[PDB]
């Protein structure tokens, strides 16, 4: 669900030449959440 | 193994109806040349009367999300629920579309479903939605699943109308379950497959199987 | 009559502004097309008449 | 338990356990119940 | 009678200060067409005057 939302966000700015400040801030928080989910998935399978 | 529908695959849009307590399966068909409007070809009686499947085949050319479709309109993928698909008629090379006309008298809010010469505009794009709670948006569309097709331009379902004495397909606000039964996914080079048009040569490319020419005494039989 | 008048009033106020139609926005044109399909023009004139 | 998808079939007749596809105009009554029937074909979501 | 009261609430949600709020207007129209019975016995499509 997070990945699909990020993909939709990219298409919204795909036509636009430059991503404005509000879009960058929303991208940053989405990436921060995505980092935690990836870290959580990594911790599940390591050991292995 | 579970089969998943992908782009460039030929499929048939198939629905079901009740006729005198009998379950009749119908395929969406269109001639293309000379008649843009789509009709329904019955297929449940294929044992006794073969259906005309040459005009029922559609190719899944593209499958995009709503945002991707909006971006491309302003300017082999696996099918996912919620994506917008582009169906091209195999014979006429036209595209399934929600026409702006309406030849039906029972439903005043319905639109005719037919073929469009070009893929331009949003009238030839349909969004796939799950028919039941079993599937959710974003999941892969599997062979044999019941689908709900909604026109992007008109926000109307691909509807089977039984209001009149006949069975007709139109774009209405009442939903109808459809099955995208695959015909062929990938064909190897050469390697004859079903549904192809070919010639049957006898010897060394000299004689071929054929019938008599036009206006012949044997009635071309 | 009051229900349909309220319904027609609501649909009329949902119509896109002229500057969006003149700008050629796809979403605005689609919404107006849907509204036109729901309420035919002849019925509007008949009620006014 | 909770992982295997099971299709219920009547042994003597071969019919499949499925729902009755409730007739419209009954949704306004609030009847979310779907009558269970035995059918020769059934549906794809008949797994339990 | 009951339907009219809900219609005027949506009228205020989509029309503010003489202009149409396209964000609310698009949602309301899409919600209305997904439940066509909101249009009354008329505008029903089949069998509807």
């Amino acid at each position: 669900r997070l990945q699909e939302s990020i993909s939709d966000f990219y298409w919204y700015y795909s036509g636009k030449d430059v991503i404005e400040e509000q879009g960058k801030r929303n991208f940053s928080k989405a990436m921060s959440v995505a980092k935690q989910v990836f870290n959580s998935l990594t911790e599940y399978i390591q050991g292995p | 193994e579970v089969q998943f529908l992908r782009t460039d695959d030929e499929v048939v849009l198939q629905c079901s109806a009740t006729v005198l307590k009998e379950q009749l399966k119908l395929c969406l068909a269109a001639e293309g040349f000379g008649n843009r409007l789509c009709f329904l070809e019955p297929t449940s009686n294929a044992q006794n009367v073969p259906p005309d499947l040459a005009i029922c085949c559609f190719t899944l050319e593209q499958s995009l999300s709503v945002r991707a479709l909006q971006e491309m309109l302003a300017n082999h993928r696996t099918l996912l629920y919620g994506h917008a698909i582009l169906l091209r008629h195999a014979h006429s090379r036209m595209y399934l579309s929600c026409l702006t006309t309406s030849r039906s008298m029972t439903d005043k809010l319905a639109f005719d479903v037919g073929l469009q010469e070009d893929a331009t505009g949003e009238a030839c794009w349909w969004t796939m939605h799950p028919a039941s709670k079993q599937r959710s948006e974003g999941e892969k569309v599997r062979v044999g699943d019941d689908l709900i097709l909604v026109s992007v331009s008109s926000e109307r379902y691909l509807h089977l109308s039984t209001a009149s004495g006949e069975l007709q397909v139109d774009a209405s606000f009442m939903q109808t379950l459809w099955n995208m039964n695959p015909i062929c996914s990938c064909c190897e080079e050469g390697y004859v497959t079903g549904g192809h048009v070919l010639r049957l040569f006898h010897g060394h490319m000299d004689e071929c199987l054929t019938i008599s020419a036009a206006d012949s005494d044997d009635q071309r039989r | 009559m009051s229900f349909y008048a309220a319904l027609i009033d609501l649909l009329g106020r949902c119509a896109p502004e002229m500057h969006l139609i003149q700008a050629g926005k796809g979403e605005a044109l689609r919404i107006r097309a849907i509204l036109r399909s729901l309420v035919p023009l002849d019925d509007l004139v008949g009620i006014i008449s | 338990y909770g992982e295997s998808l099971c299709f219920v079939q009547h042994v003597a007749s071969g019919l499949w356990l499925t729902y009755a596809a409730p007739d419209p105009k009954a949704l306004r009554l609030g009847v979310l119940k779907k009558k269970a029937i035995l059918h020769q074909e059934g549906h794809m979501d008949d797994a339990l | 009678c009951g339907g009219e009261r809900y219609l005027d609430f949506l009228r205020f949600a989509v029309f503010v200060n003489g202009e149409s709020v396209e964000e609310n207007a698009n949602v309301v129209v899409r919600l209305l067409i997904r439940k066509p019975e909101c249009f009354g016995p008329a505008l029903r499509g089949e069998g509807g005057s």
